RNA sequence: CACGAUAGCUAGGACCCAAACUGGGAUUAGAUACCCCACUAUGCCUAGCCCUAAACCCAAAUAGUUACAUAACAAAACUAUUCGCCAGAGUACUACUCGCAACUGCCUAAAACUCAAAGGACUUGGCGGUGCUUCACAUCCACCUAGAGGAGCCUGUUCUAUAAUCGAUAAACCCCGAUAGACCUUACCAACCCUUGCCAAUUCAGCCUAUAUACCGCCAUCUUCAGCAAACCCUAAAAAGGAACAAUAGUAAGCACAAUCAUAGCACAUAAAAACGUUAGGUCAAGGUGUAGCUUAUGGGUUGGAAAGAAAUGGGCUACAUUUUCUACAUAAGAAUAUCCACCACACGAAAGUUUUUAUGAAACUAAAAACCAAAGGAGGAUUUAGCAGUAAAUCAAGAA
RNA sequence: AGUAAGGUCAGCUAAAUAAGCUAUCGGGCCCAUACCCCGAAAAUGUUGGUUAUACCCUUCCCGUACUACCA
RNA sequence: AAUGAGACA
């Protein structure tokens, strides 16, 4: 929302719980693809209206950012 | 230039699987007895990779001889000194002569798959929605009347559909219809979110003199072909059934009733209007012939919303294929990181835009042929 | 001024008081379906209270009425 | 438990008059609104129901005190006993639930979700188709004179056009930078040449390359508006404000106005002046320069060429005559005068255009004179500009380059 | 199938004395837009015949409309 | 006499 104008990566998952929230991915940079394996934590992103997750980098199939080379 | 594209590994190593499989289709004609059906189709591929593998055999003895070129210069004598500076020096040129044929060819005969660039393309210019004022409702007019000049340095032909302009000296939206040759192949790429930045000069934000970012989406989308129903004896299958209703004897010894079956698609128009069999029969091939016909605009319809409702998007400045910055005298596209000054001749359309589209064009064939040539690979593993 | 607030509290009612209008029937046909229901939970409730007292059936002259039911 | 304005419902009765709704008229782009006319529910009486209000004196009942003491504003501050109510804002006088003669209803009254605020009072400024009083000497109305918009021509913009500059572009642009472009100027285009490429030196010269939204300079503008800024003091606190002449918290300096100076007496008048700020106003193209960019090229030189006006508009000159035209001449003259016609031929008005010649210049495409030619124009639509006295208007002359 | 029946400015109407309103183009008013004021341009679906044309008839074309019943 | 402000603290 304005006045903070971006493209933020952000993902749908479905906990282990069973139910269907939308998840954010911090850093730059990233492969996640479709049936993959994440982990989430409760950090909320104050820019994005109902987005209340984010995956952690570094566990399961999402690595940490990859330095530019 | 083309003698880089070349020296990367993939172009290479491609060009040898050609030099292998060209190889290998002789190899099987000339000694296993293939069968007929399989022997044709070895023999149509040998002939559409027989200038392929030649190309590619020239450019290895091209290479071997830039090897020479190495050794000569280590073996120096002082009279030998002259020989290689007047001989290598032009060998070397000479070999650069000719691996641009073989490499320009390579790409000039490959041609990447293309499809459509044959049918009239309708450009629709909108008013983005991001800032108050005129801000962006101007800019809309100038980047509009753009690709009209372009049109004419193109040597295409400018047909407006319609125009309508805003209460502040601008465009709120406006469609035209561009037919030529190579239409939809150069205007691909324009399709997105065109953001600017400027100082507001002429109009209503003319009053405050403070650097404003406005944007305006311009929508492509190719208009698809003609439709013509081709029916025949072949594609109907007609149930004389009979009917149901009010008639006494005539409906009871009667079959006043057709069923049009549609073989090729599976559709079921059934009429039992009238009385006669002939009156049924007459509205029953209308019927069949209209719901057809509306079947296919039904899946233009579907092709277009599908296409015009991407480049949309949700009409943000987030997304964005080129800026136009007034202040510092900067059209930049951010796909190929291209920076153009001089944006008074680059809105006049002209050569401005025609230099702007080539290296987009270029850049979407490196990208498939990049992919192409890893792809070969993936076939290959 | 405290008007900031009267005129939030005006609009809300003005738009709830078109919202009954526009569908005054639907919320009839609901009203009479939550009422059916109260009056059938009522029923069970007294039917209930009978049968754990050890009997078959309703004490005799008993008939539970609709109270639930337009009348004057 | 009992009651509860007004609107509303059920049944009967009354109906002067007012009057939602509705119809007509008018206004308006539209007016299912304000304004005008007609008439109904209803306002009324009897019996029943509904139980809602800014039901607000927004201040609960009973006893008291004027002690302590000023958040703000308002209707000064507080103690004792007791009850009711209040735990961010929006969602919400809403969803679900209990009761009700209510059935589009009343009472009770959440959550999911969204935001980091919502809200009370005050201060200064701006604004007000808010009221009171006073005033516009080219001024808003009343009112005076001469003009623009109509026609030709000259010139400047927009658009059209070309291979062929740039900048100004509401008031504060539009004979503007230019008190000035045939080459030059020139920054533009098409070709063709040159790479320590003006200087004493320099791994440097050069750039009319980008940025007036990095700037100095030089200004426009409100503006012939009177206020700006620094030192200091005061306020039961200070955001800020600071005057009463029979004077109640202000003081003396700086800038501006004023005075003075110029236009060869004074006076008046006109010039000249007009601060701090406002419009990121105009100017990287007077020149300089920050930052960014070019470096055998966005640099330098030579030759030739930037035409053209479908159309629209601004500012001007000459007119459309009789207060005129022509000649003589300073202002006391003669003659002509759009009409008559048996034919003719004729007024005002070409600045334009054709031809010839002269002046400047290497080059005439530029200017001027003469001959020929006599077209639009018969006082100009909505609208609009200027002037308060030697001013408007008419007429003449010189100078800048 | 048959019958009925219509085409007019960009748009919609009334007349054939081709008009009125709007839209469009140019200008004014305003800080700018709209409103408003001023000026200009604009058409008889199609062919043939109707003294000659138009309102008429005919041909072509588009579209509109009713009916298709007793066994 | 209806409408207008964007990336100025
Ligand atoms: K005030
Ligand atoms: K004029
Ligand atoms: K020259
Ligand atoms: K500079
Ligand atoms: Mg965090
Ligand atoms: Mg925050
Ligand atoms: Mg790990
Ligand atoms: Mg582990
Ligand atoms: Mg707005
Ligand atoms: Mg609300
Ligand atoms: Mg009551
Ligand atoms: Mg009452
Ligand atoms: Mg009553
Ligand atoms: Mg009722
Ligand atoms: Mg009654
Ligand atoms: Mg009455
Ligand atoms: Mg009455
Ligand atoms: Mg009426
Ligand atoms: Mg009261
Ligand atoms: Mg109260
Ligand atoms: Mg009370
Ligand atoms: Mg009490
Ligand atoms: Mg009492
Ligand atoms: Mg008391
Ligand atoms: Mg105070
Ligand atoms: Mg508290
Ligand atoms: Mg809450
Ligand atoms: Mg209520
Ligand atoms: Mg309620
Ligand atoms: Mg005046
Ligand atoms: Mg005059
Ligand atoms: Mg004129
Ligand atoms: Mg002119
Ligand atoms: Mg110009
Ligand atoms: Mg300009
Ligand atoms: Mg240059
Ligand atoms: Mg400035
Ligand atoms: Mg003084
Ligand atoms: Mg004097
Ligand atoms: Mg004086
Ligand atoms: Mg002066
Ligand atoms: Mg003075
Ligand atoms: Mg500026
Ligand atoms: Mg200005
Ligand atoms: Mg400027
Ligand atoms: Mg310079
Ligand atoms: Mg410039
Ligand atoms: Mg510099
Ligand atoms: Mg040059
Ligand atoms: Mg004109
Ligand atoms: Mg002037
Ligand atoms: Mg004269
Ligand atoms: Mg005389
Ligand atoms: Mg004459
Ligand atoms: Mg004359
Ligand atoms: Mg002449
Ligand atoms: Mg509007």
């Amino acid at each position: 929302k304005k006045p903070n104008s971006a493209n933020r990566k952000c993902c749908r998952v479905r906990l282990s719980t069973g139910r269907e929230a939308v998840c954010f991915i911090p850093g730059e940079g990233h492969s996640l693809q479709e049936h993959h394996v994440v982990l989430v934590q409760g950090g909320r992103t104050q820019d994005l209206p109902g987005v209340k997750l984010t995956v952690v980098r570094g566990k399961y199939d999402c690595g940490h950012v990859q330095k530019k080379k | 230039d083309t003698k880089m594209l070349w020296k990367h590994k993939a172009l290479q190593k491609y060009m040898e699987n050609l030099s292998k499989e060209y190889q290998t289709l002789e190899q099987c004609l000339q000694h296993i007895p293939v069968n007929e059906e399989n022997r044709r189709s070895l023999n149509r591929r040998h002939a559409e990779l027989a200038p392929l593998a030649a190309i590619y055999q020239e450019i290895q003895e091209t290479e071997q001889a830039i090897e020479e070129l190495e050794s000569m210069c280590k073996s120096l004598n002082k009279q030998d000194e002259k020989q290689l500076q007047e001989l290598a020096l032009e060998e070397r040129q000479t070999i650069d002569q000719k691996i641009n044929m073989l490499y320009n060819e390579l790409f000039q005969s490959l041609v990447p798959k293309e499809k459509y660039d044959k049918n009239d393309v309708i450009l629709e210019v909108t008013a983005g929605r991001t800032t108050g004022g005129d801000i962006c409702q101007q800019f809309t007019r100038e980047i509009f009347d753009m690709y009209q000049n372009y049109s004419c340095y193109k040597h295409w032909q400018f047909e407006l559909l319609n125009y309508t302009p805003a209460d502040y000296g601008g465009l709120h939206h406006a469609a035209a219809r561009i037919s030529g040759d190579g239409v939809y192949k150069h205007l691909k790429y324009e399709g997105g979110i065109h953001r600017v930045q400027r100082i507001p000069e002429v109009g209503l934000s003319s009053r405050m003199q403070r650097i404003h970012t406005g944007t305006m989406s311009v929508i492509v989308l190719p208009q698809p072909d003609e439709v013509d129903v081709k029916l025949d004896p072949k594609d109907l299958r007609i149930d004389t059934f009979r009917a149901k209703g009010a008639g006494g004897q005539h409906v009871n010894k009667t079959d006043s009733a057709v069923r049009l079956v549609h073989i090729p698609t599976g559709l079921v128009v059934e009429c039992q209007q009238e009385r006669s069999q002939i009156k049924n029969k007459e509205i029953a091939f209308r019927v069949l012939r209209a719901r057809l016909y509306q079947q296919i605009i039904e899946k233009d319809k579907r092709q277009q919303q599908s296409a015009r409702k991407l480049q949309v998007g949700t009409r943000a400045q987030s997304e964005r294929i080129r800026t136009y910055n007034f202040t510092q005298d900067r059209v930049s596209d951010h796909r190929i990181a291209y920076e153009v000054r001089d944006i008074k001749e680059f809105l006049c359309g002209g050569k401005g835009l025609d230099q702007l589209i080539q290296r987009l064009l270029q850049s979407a064939d490196e990208e498939a042929i990049a992919e192409l040539l890893d792809e070969h690979l993936k076939s290959a593993k | 001024k405290n008007i900031l607030k009267i005129r939030r509290r005006k609009m809300n009612h003005h738009k709830y008081r078109k919202l009954v209008k526009r569908t005054r029937f639907l919320r009839r046909k609901v009203r009479e379906g939550r009422l059916r229901q109260k009056q059938v939970k009522f029923e069970r409730d007294l039917k209930r209270i009978w049968q754990k007292a050890g009997l078959k059936e309703a004490p005799a002259g008993w008939q539970t009425p609709k109270i639930y039911l337009k009348n004057q």
